[PDB]
Formats: C-alpha cells, structure tokens, sequence
C-alpha cells in the first residue's frame, strides 16, 4: 500500500509453495523499543 | 480391411444378433435363429478391456507441471519456462493423439480376423459334409437340427457321423447315378 518493492519476492513464492502452516512468533517485541519510538510510525498510504 | 470378413464377404453385420459381438445364424427343419458367440465375444472384450487399461497405466508418470513466478528483468528465463511447458504439451499431446489414431487402426483389424477366424473355424470341422456359399455361410449335405447346430456353434461337430448321409448327397448333385 505505502510504495515500494519486495526484494527476491518470486524466489520467496517459490520458498511458501512448499510450506504448509506457519506459525507466527514474537521476536523482537515492540514495547522494548526502548530509545527510540515505534507508536509515530504511519501513513495515509496504508489507512485503517 | 485387412482380414477380408468385416464389410468382406460377409456384406453387412446383422442388428437382430444382440447379446454379443459375433456369432452364428441358423436355418432348419424345426426354426430360424440368431445365436452370438460369447466365448469368443467375451475373449475379444477381454483384449480391448485390457487395451483400455494398458494406456490408463502408461500415463500415470506423464509430465505435471506446476508454475513458477517470474520477474520484470527475467523476461528471458521466463520465456525458457513457457517453451519448456508449452514444448511437454505438445510432446503428450502428440503421443497421446497418435497412440490412439495407432490402436483404433489395430483395435478394428482385431475384430476383422476374429470374425474370420470363426468363420474358418466352422469351415475346418464342416469338411465335405458342407458347401461353402460363399458368402459368410454354409448348407449342408445331411440334414442338421438344431442339437446338431450345437456342436457346430460350440466346435465340436462329428464328420464321420453324417459321413454317409451327406456323401449320398454328394454323390447324387454330382449326377453319377444318372447312368442307368
């Protein structure tokens, strides 16, 4: 929605062919950004 | 075709003979009749049933071909891709065209000297005691009912049982006691 471009996206396509369920994670959670700030980080171009 | 029976010197097939594929056509002293030759029926079924079966089994690792995505700047690997595809389809289309077009040809010349060598398996136990008319069809010297059709239509019929019988009619329409 905001613009852009998915780097080796094709090969990723070819990579979830071959997968069946995935199981989202948390890795990096978002209250730990600590210094800087996360909450100020959107845009008209993808609205809700 | 091939053989010489089917559209031969038999002319024609016949719609009153519906239980079966071949078979034999009677006339005597006690009735008229069809009869289809099962056995031999049932073997040329078997043979086309495991023809149908035969291809079935060839074609199970034919080429599948599942896609793949391509990129703006990759047009030309892209296009390797669809010659690629394109290109199997073809090939097994062809096969598969010509396959058939093949057995048809083999399937119809299989009927063709069934047919054939019925009739001349009648021919060979039928010797003298028979005329061959012709035309798909046999009269008789001795005069043949219908327990006697039998053995005939299931192959095992007796010459030297009506030897005599008949070879008294072979020896009249020959005119040879014409001389006294």
């Amino acid at each position: 929605c905001y613009p852009g471009d998915f780097n080796d996206y094709e090969e990723l396509k070819h990579l979830l062919s071959r997968i069946n369920h995935f199981e989202k994670i948390q890795i990096i959670p978002k209250s730990s950004w600590s210094s800087h700030e996360a909450s100020l980080g959107v845009s008209s171009a993808c609205p809700y | 075709g091939l053989f010489g029976a089917i559209a031969g010197f038999i002319e024609g097939g016949w719609q009153g003979m519906v239980d079966g594929w071949y078979g034999y056509h009677h006339s005597n002293e006690q009735g008229s009749g069809y009869a289809a030759d099962k056995e031999s029926t049932q073997k040329a079924i078997d043979g086309v049933t495991n023809k149908v079966n035969s291809i079935i089994d060839k074609m199970n690792t034919q080429f599948e071909a599942v896609g793949r995505e391509f990129n703006n700047l990759e047009r030309r690997i892209e296009n390797l891709n669809k010659k690629m595809e394109d290109g199997f389809l073809d090939v097994w289309t062809y096969n598969a065209e010509l396959l058939v077009l093949m057995e048809n040809e083999r399937t119809l010349d299989f009927h063709d000297s069934n047919v054939k060598n019925l009739y001349d398996k009648v021919r060979l136990q039928l010797r003298d005691n028979a005329k061959e008319l012709g035309n798909g069809c046999f009269e008789f010297y001795h005069k043949c009912d219908n327990e006697c059709m039998e053995s005939v239509r299931n192959g095992t019929y007796d010459y030297p049982q009506y030897s005599e019988e008949a070879r008294l009619k072979r020896e009249e329409i020959s005119g040879v006691r014409s001389l006294v």
